[PDB]
């Protein structure tokens, strides 16, 4: 239950939390902070998976304060050739990226939100890890 | 001849040599034949009973405008038969008899409309019939599809179709051992009605470069064998929730689709919009 914060933000705050056995280290670092009313920016992460990322894809958690959404399978490095260079990473392989990202907004809602993610890839498609994020509210 | 000899006794290729009607200067043991652009007009009774050996024939835009029964009587050995923009108008209910051996079979803009009266009934052997660029409008297989046991692909792209019902591929569900691809590209189409692809066997699927602005729910979830699909330069609509169905569908069969489905003014890719 060790919470690590990511950034604090004008309209919220980022933070996780490992919700599986092995812990493994990851550096996440949101530059600028979500804004909860939309806004862009860089996602840059620091981590060293136990499996090739061939494979890659998360499959989302999200729960905002009164219910949560199905569990939705989103792929990232698909066997093309526009995937995300990171998609290369082998097993022992560092992976030092940078990644922009755009977050439209939410219009009007304050209560927690809760989205877990977890990593799968490699050939047996395994599980890479698991994050709980919780990202709570209150602009100004 | 006044024919091209490519290969001796086997391949001629009389191709824009003016001809009216049907040589046969030529050996009786011929097996590839290309009449390509003759004013041949019409195909009467036995139009080629000098060829009983004839194993691909080619009577590309040879303004042919009828062929009547038994035109192809003796072409026991035909497997392809080429039969590009030709205006035919009225078409012999018996017209391809005799075309036991046919496996493949262009009529690639020879104005047609429906393949309701399209007598190939009979042609059991054919493994893809290409019926692309025609004034189709309702695509909506006929009965006589079931004796096509061995159909593995079908062409109907770019013609008039606007939209799928139900009942469009209902013959299909006859067909278990049926591994047919399906094109339906360069359609007008905006609009497939739910339920249409339920319980139906698709080894591939296009859809691509028509004009569907979104989909039923669950459209695609119960289409067995499904290895590769096309969906993309479609204006598609991405409103939450309205594409939300997709979105996932795509992600669930990433391996399955072939290039990406964009969004409509956004330009992002389908399988990029989480819903709410
Ligand atoms: C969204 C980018 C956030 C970057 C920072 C994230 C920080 C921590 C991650 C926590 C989990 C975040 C989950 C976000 C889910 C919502 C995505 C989204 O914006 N959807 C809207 C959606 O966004 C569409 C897509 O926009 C962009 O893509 P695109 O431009 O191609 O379309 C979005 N993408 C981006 O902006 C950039 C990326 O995703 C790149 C992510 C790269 C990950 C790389 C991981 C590498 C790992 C290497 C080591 C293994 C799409 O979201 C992708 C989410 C992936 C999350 C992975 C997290 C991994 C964390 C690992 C530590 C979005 O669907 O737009 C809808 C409207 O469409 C007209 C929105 O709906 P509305 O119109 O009703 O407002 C929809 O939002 C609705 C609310 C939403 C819930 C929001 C909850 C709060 C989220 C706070 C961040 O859904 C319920
Ligand atoms: C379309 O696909 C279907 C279903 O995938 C095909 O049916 C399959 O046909 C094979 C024979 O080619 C069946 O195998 C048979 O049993 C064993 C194979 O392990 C072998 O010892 C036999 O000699 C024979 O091959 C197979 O069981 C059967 N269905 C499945 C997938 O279990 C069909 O051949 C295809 N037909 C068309 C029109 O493309
Ligand atoms: C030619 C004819 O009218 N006979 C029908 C036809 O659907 C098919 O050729 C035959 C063998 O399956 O079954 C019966
Ligand atoms: C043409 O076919 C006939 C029929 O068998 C054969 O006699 C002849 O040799 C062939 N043409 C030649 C000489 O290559």
């Amino acid at each position: 239950q060790k919470q690590y914060w990511v950034c604090n933000s004008s309209d919220a705050s980022i933070s996780y939390t490992y919700c599986d056995k092995m812990q493994y280290p990851i550096s996440i670092n949101v530059n600028p902070c979500i804004e909860l009313k939309g806004s862009k920016g860089l996602l840059h992460i620091f981590y060293i998976p136990r499996r090739d990322l061939k494979q890659l894809y998360f499959n989302l958690y999200i729960t905002v304060n009164t219910m949560n959404l199905p569990k939705r399978k989103e792929v990232i490095c698909r066997g093309s050739d526009d995937d995300y260079s990171f998609c290369r990473a082998l097993k022992g392989e560092t992976v030092n990226t940078t990644i922009s990202f755009s977050f439209k907004g939410i219009k009007f809602s304050k209560g927690k939100y809760k989205c877990v993610v977890e990593a799968i890839s490699g050939s047996p498609e395994e599980m890479l890890f698991c994050l709980e994020f919780v990202i709570l509210h209150q602009p100004n | 001849e006044p024919c091209v000899e490519v290969v001796p006794n086997i391949t001629y290729q009389c191709m824009e040599l003016n001809f009216y009607k049907i040589p046969d200067n030529l050996p009786f043991s011929t097996k590839n034949l290309d009449l390509s652009w003759n004013p041949l007009r019409h195909l009467g009774s036995y139009s080629f009973f000098s060829f009983p050996e004839l194993q691909v024939l080619d009577l590309s835009r040879c303004e042919i405008q009828t062929i009547e029964d038994g035109a192809y009587q003796s072409l026991s050995h035909l497997s392809t038969l080429i039969l590009t923009g030709n205006p035919i108008q009225s078409l012999a209910l018996g017209a391809f008899s005799g075309l036991s051996s046919l496996q493949k079979l262009v009529a690639v803009e020879t104005n047609l409309a429906s393949l309701e009266n399209f007598p190939i009934g009979h042609l059991k052997t054919l493994k893809e019939l290409n019926v692309a660029h025609n004034l189709i409008q309702s695509f909506k297989l006929p009965e006589y599809f079931s004796n096509l046991t061995n159909l593995e692909h079908l062409d109907l792209s770019s013609n008039k179709i606007q939209s799928i019902y139900c009942t469009d591929l209902r013959v299909l569900h006859q067909m278990p051992l049926l591994n047919l691809s399906l094109d339906l590209s360069l359609n007008p189409m905006n609009f497939i009605q739910p339920g249409a692809f339920k319980e139906i066997r698709l080894k591939e699927l296009a859809l691509d470069t028509n004009q569907l602005k979104s989909v039923p729910d669950g459209i695609f979830d119960r289409l067995t064998s499904l290895q590769k699909i096309w969906l993309h330069t479609n204006p598609w609509d991405c409103s939450c929730p309205r594409i939300d169905y997709l979105s996932r569908w795509l992600n669930k069969n990433s391996q399955k689709e072939q290039g990406s489905a964009k969004c409509s003014g956004s330009g992002k890719p389908v399988r990029s919009i989480i819903c709410p």
